[PDB]
């Protein structure tokens, strides 16, 4: 039979069956119940909306993401996250197909056999598999080297590859993510008179974000720029009406990623965390990480990244080295299309955590050989 | 009661003609507000094709 | 210890073609031909449509003058 | 009396009620013609554009 791709991710599902070009079904994964009182009887208003069908109510809702940052904080509104893509996005019940879950790398240990006891215990798969979600980046870009930096909206991680030889101890990851620039976002708007507060309301901000904002090539110059001429403003209309006009607060919510410093945060920007985990490779295959270099998940998709990182990398590195930075267009599901292509593979047939196997070592089985 | 009869009648058809002309409005209410939509989606996205250009 | 893979024969990057070249042409093509049934279909029928709606509107307008007209002259005393 | 009063003043609002929209409906289906063909000119330019990149 055909396996299941899911790849959980943080802040949108994307499932579908191996061997395609894109996910079957996308959606945000937020499950909100509802929080007024209700008066019409007999309406049928059930106790949780989930998936997409909580991005049109989510006027009397109150949307939580169940997954923080790449960990899972709340278990129960997990389960029914699953629940809901097996039987009403995808229809097919999970007896009859094998799964393979995506993670994050350096993630809690808990959360990982949590993950695989769920699976075998209520939806009842015949065998899944847990895989880091860099590796399938690399498999999607049809390279075997190459260091790759998997943005996602959760979290930020930068996982070096050289020969299909992961490198365990050059794993960099960093939490700031979408969501953290979506707050950002959010916080500097309140500087022309917008106030957006109720969690319905961060789902507005994000589609700003999303159509409006570009990471600038230069900084300081074009903060000198919107702050004399007015080329930049562009105006953007909301759910009611009452067009609102974003000036420089275009790059500089983006711009939080290669200065962390602005929402406080202490480490290096994405363009410095390359470049060390890059060095604390061996000497020799350098060179191939530098010229190979590969841009993933979602917020990988600002306009005019792809240039600013490498204008960074090329100031960091040996002058004599070439930088190049990978950027295909389909960024935003190159995870999952590594992951359809892992699944269909015949080497990999074998690897599947079978579900006798589980029985008979529990679901710590998931630390062991099958990885 | 002729006169009755007769203005009954005309205020009856007047009525029901008022009423079908309401459901006409909405109707092409509701045709020209969503081609006004897909006009203003259409510019948005010509602007951002624009954009586009600008940068490559 | 972490998990030994076993090994394999091949292949890797000869994927990309044949899921590249396939789009690079039948997508286009695809898509130019949808652009151009849906502009053949809606574009001329639309403006025809609006036409006769038009034509339509105006004998309407001339008979709602005739009927105002004639019942403002027979009602007028 | 009463009754016929209140019908012929009734059919009278109606009557220019309904008037009033009959120009109402008559502007908004001239407006929707104007701005469908607004669209559809900018569509002719978009396949004249079409017909370039036909060039591919
Ligand atoms: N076109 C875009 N431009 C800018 N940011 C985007 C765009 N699309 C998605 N994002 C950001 O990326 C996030 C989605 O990332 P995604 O790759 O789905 O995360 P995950 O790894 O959990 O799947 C969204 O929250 C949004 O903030
Ligand atoms: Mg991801």
């Amino acid at each position: 039979t055909t396996a299941l791709v899911c790849d959980n991710g943080s802040g949108l599902v994307k499932a579908g069956f191996a061997g395609d070009d894109a996910p079957r079904a996308v959606f945000p994964s937020i499950v909100g119940r509802p929080r007024h009182q209700g008066v019409m009887v007999g309406m049928g208003q059930k106790d949780s909306y989930v998936g997409d069908e909580a991005q049109s109510k989510r006027g009397i809702l109150t949307l939580k993401y169940p997954i923080e940052h790449g960990i899972i904080t709340n278990w129960d509104d997990m389960e029914k996250i699953w629940h809901h893509t097996f039987y009403n996005e995808l229809r097919v019940a999970p007896e009859e197909h094998p799964t393979l879950l995506t993670e994050a790398p350096l993630n809690p240990k808990a959360n990982r056999e949590k993950m695989t006891q769920i699976m075998f215990e209520t939806f009842n798969v015949p065998a899944m598999y847990v895989a880091i979600q860099a590796v399938l980046s690399l498999y999607a870009s049809g390279r075997t080297t190459g260091i790759v930096l998997d943005s996602g909206d959760g979290v930020t991680h930068n996982v070096p590859i050289y020969e299909g030889y992961a490198l365990p101890h050059a794993i960099m990851r960093l939490d700031l993510a979408g969501r953290d620039l979506t707050d950002y976002l959010m916080k500097i708007l309140t500087e022309r008179g917008y106030s957006f507060v109720t969690t319905a309301e961060r789902e507005i901000v994000r589609d700003i974000k999303e159509k409006l904002c570009y990471v600038a090539l230069d900084f300081e110059n074009e903060m000198a720029t919107a702050a004399s001429s007015s080329s930049l403003e562009k105006s953007y209309e909301l759910p009611d009406g009452q067009v609102i006009t974003i000036g420089n607060e275009r790059f500089r919510c983006p711009e939080t990623l290669f200065q962390p410093s602005f929402i406080g945060m202490e480490s290096a920007g994405i363009h410095e965390t390359t470049y060390n985990s890059i060095m604390k490779c061996d000497i020799d295959i350098r060179k191939d990480l530098y010229a190979n270099n590969v841009l993933s998940g979602g917020t990988t998709m600002y306009p005019g990244i792809a240039d600013r990182m490498q204008k960074e990398i090329t100031a960091l590195a040996p002058s004599t080295m070439k930088i190049k930075i990978i950027a295909p267009p389909e960024r935003k599901y190159s995870v999952w299309i590594g992951g359809s292509i892992l699944a269909s593979l015949s080497t990999f047939q074998q690897m599947w955590i079978s579900k006798q196997e589980y029985d008979e070592a529990g679901p710590s089985i998931v630390h062991r050989k099958c990885f | 009661s002729d006169k009755l009869k007769e203005a009954e009648t005309r205020a009856e058809f007047a009525e029901r003609s008022v009423t079908k002309l309401e459901k006409s409005i909405d109707d092409l209410e509701d045709e020209l507000y969503a081609q006004k939509l897909k006009y203003k989606a259409i510019s948005e996205e010509l602007d951002h094709a624009l954009n586009d250009m600008t940068s490559i | 210890v972490p998990p030994k893979i076993p090994d394999g024969e091949r292949v890797d990057f000869d994927d990309i073609h044949r899921k590249r070249v396939e789009k690079d042409l039948n997508e286009l093509q695809t898509l130019i031909e949808a652009h151009f049934e849906n502009r053949k279909k809606e574009e001329e029928e639309l403006i025809s449509l609006k036409d006769r709606i038009e034509k339509r509107r105006a004998e309407r307008a001339e008979q709602q003058r005739i009927r105002n007209e004639r019942e403002k002259e027979r009602q007028n005393r």
